[PDB]
């Protein structure tokens, strides 16, 4: 895109707030 | 120091053997030098691909490529592999439900000390929460680094051809069995390959497609999802061209004179890996080959001459060298130099075997001339002389003529000659579908406008020939534009083209994913552009590519970078028989 997809491409963050809710839901 | 769509794919796979480093910060090189490399000074680690994803890879990087970037072992997904706890691991796999299980098994395991899964096109949230949850109830879930949809979904075979590895598109597209539904969803993963191409470029293009068919619904697909992707950022330029291959099949049949196009039709010539000819010897014509690289668009005796200027100079180059003087060998460099040169030395010795066994130079001819009888008879005259190893090419040579032929063609000839194919018994369950897309040939044919402009082998270093090499080069027509590179010129290039182009191309969908519903229309507006993305849905060609790069690579005033890929990179032969399969279902 512009430089703009080194953040699209990146999920870690997203992914480890996820590990987190499953985590605190189970 | 321009970069090609090969390098700029082969940049962003080592930028993530390097933990996709680099990323969040400054620098702008491209292909790290030593004395950096050793400025943070890395560790070796794991590689795991998937059948897919190493197809990817093992095109565009060689194992040696590998090591240098830090990677001791690659091996597969599914494979049993034996534990390295204590060294990282670097998945490079498909977005699938069977692979994410496996990193959560390896994960729980313990087989690598860290994971950095990397995933091949882009893992949808569904996968995400499921990796998640499973990863949640292990006691590991710090050992997950880093987790990247990396956009690399697709195959770079030469510097600016490409494919999203979809086979038998044409087919699957044009049957009228395949569901309204089939349809959608292949639309779909063509539109995901081609964003995925684009993102590498680093370039939100303006898109332009012919309408009516899978073209249009592919480029309105990709115009929604480039679209977000601008808007879910915040709140001169590209062009990229969708075509559908009923563009131009008289392409997809047609005989060439230039070196690549002969390796890739007469000895199947796949992720830079020819076979010549149950014989079969395999040569590899790794990126970056020398010679290749450098004799590829041209035509087969320049470049079967520049091969024995090249040995020619190597024997000299050699010499200077003998004079101061997986094996680790005495001088690497030169060994390696000789051994392109043995590679394409018989690549074009076993061409003239297969060009002499089978009398190809004739095809060629009987094709360049679609008109009167004087190549109505050379052909018949050609399929006079019976053989067996012609069968195909004859079946194609008719085909091309058939379609270009400009006029009618004769109830004759598709009679005599389909005669003497049910009769040398070579189905033509093909011949009954090929008849319809005349019609086509025909319309954008008319609707554009064509512009212009082995010790034997070791023998030919005269600068002439061996009495073969003398015909071809007379036998030198025309190069002028293909239909294809038409399209692209008027779209590229507007002041400076035929009226027809622009005109045709005029009726070209255009679509802007930076604005957001454009007008009342998105009225198509002319521009030039330095870059373009071109892709014909349906099959691509060398004989495309070959001609597209020809005339980029002849702009002066402006010059162009074309990017040419389609579904599949189809072979004249394997797309004869996509069409055959047509005549076949559409009738029962």
């Amino acid at each position: 895109g512009a430089m703009a997809g080194m953040n699209i491409k990146d999920r870690t963050s997203e992914f480890q707030q996820s590990v987190l809710s499953y985590k605190k839901r189970n | 120091k321009d970069i090609s769509l090969r390098d700029m794919q082969i940049s962003a796979i080592l930028k993530m053997l390097f933990l996709n480093k680099d990323l969040n910060n400054n620098d702008n090189i491209t292909t790290i030098t030593d004395d950096i490399f050793n400025q943070q000074e890395i560790i070796w680690k794991v590689l795991i691909l998937d059948i897919k994803s190493t197809a990817t890879i093992s095109s565009v990087l060689r194992v040696n490529d590998l090591l240098k970037a830090g990677i001791t072992v690659h091996s597969l997904i599914k494979q049993d592999r034996s534990p390295l706890p204590d060294v990282p691991a670097i998945y490079f796999v498909s977005p699938t439900k069977e692979n994410i299980d496996i990193i959560v098994n390896d994960l729980k395991s313990d087989k690598y000390s860290e994971f950095y899964i990397n995933f091949t096109s882009s893992l949808p949230r569904n996968l995400l929460e499921d990796l998640a949850q499973q990863v949640s109830i292990t006691g590991k879930s710090d050992k997950i680094k880093q987790v990247y949809d990396q956009y690399l979904d697709f195959i770079v075979t030469e510097p600016e051809l490409f494919s999203l590895e979809i086979s038998n598109a044409y087919l699957t597209l044009n049957d009228p069995k395949t569901t309204e539904e089939e349809i959608t969803g292949l639309c779909a993963n063509i539109a995901d390959g081609l964003f995925n191409t684009v993102l590498t470029i680093n370039s939100i293009p303006i898109i332009r497609a012919a309408k009516g068919g899978p073209a249009e619904i592919i480029a309105e697909k990709l115009g929604t999802k480039l679209r977000d992707f601008v808007i879910n950022t915040n709140s001169e330029r590209g062009v990229l061209i969708i075509l559908d291959r009923n563009i131009d099949f008289a392409s997809m049949f047609s005989h060439s004179w230039i070196y690549q196009c002969m390796v890739f039709d007469i000895f199947k010539l796949s992720r830079n890996t020819v076979t010549i000819p149950l014989a079969t010897k395999k040569y590899d014509i790794e990126p970056n080959d020398f010679f290749w690289m450098e004799n590829s668009h041209l035509p087969f005796p320049e470049a079967a001459e520049n091969v024995e200027a090249a040995l020619n100079t190597y024997k000299e180059e050699a010499a200077e060298i003998t004079r101061k003087t997986e094996v680790v060998k005495k001088l690497p460099e030169l060994t390696a130099k000789k051994n392109t040169i043995d590679t394409h030395m018989n690549i074009f010795a076993a061409l003239l075997s297969q060009l002499e066994s089978k009398s190809l130079d004739t095809f060629f001819e009987v094709e360049q001339d679609p008109g009167s009888t004087k190549t109505r008879s050379r052909f018949l005259d050609i399929l006079k002389d019976g053989k067996t190893n012609n069968l195909e090419d004859k079946l194609r040579s008719f085909i091309v003529l058939y379609l270009t032929s400009t006029t009618g063609l004769p109830k004759d000839f598709v009679q005599n000659v389909e005669n003497y194919f049910k009769e040398n018994d070579y189905d033509i369950n093909a011949l009954k579908y090929v008849y319809k897309l005349r019609e086509f040939m025909q319309l954008s044919n008319m609707s554009l406008q064509n512009k212009s402009l082995y010790g034997l082998t070791e023998g030919k270093l005269q600068g002439g020939v061996g009495s073969l090499i003398s015909g071809i080069k007379k036998l030198l027509p025309e190069k002028k534009t293909i239909p294809i590179t038409n399209v692209v010129d008027a779209i590229m290039d507007p002041l400076n083209s035929s009226q027809k182009n622009l005109e045709t191309t005029d009726s070209y969908l255009y679509i802007d994913p930076k604005i957001t519903r454009g007008s009342h229309t998105r009225k198509p507006k002319r521009q030039s552009y330095n870059k373009s993305l071109v892709f014909v849905v349906g099959g691509g060609n060398y004989l495309e590519y070959q001609n597209l790069q020809e005339w980029a690579h002849s702009q002066l005033h402006n010059p162009k970078k074309v990017m040419y890929g389609s579904t599949a990179i189809t072979t004249p032969a394997e797309f004869l028989n996509e069409i055959s399969r047509l005549g076949a279902s559409n009738s029962s």
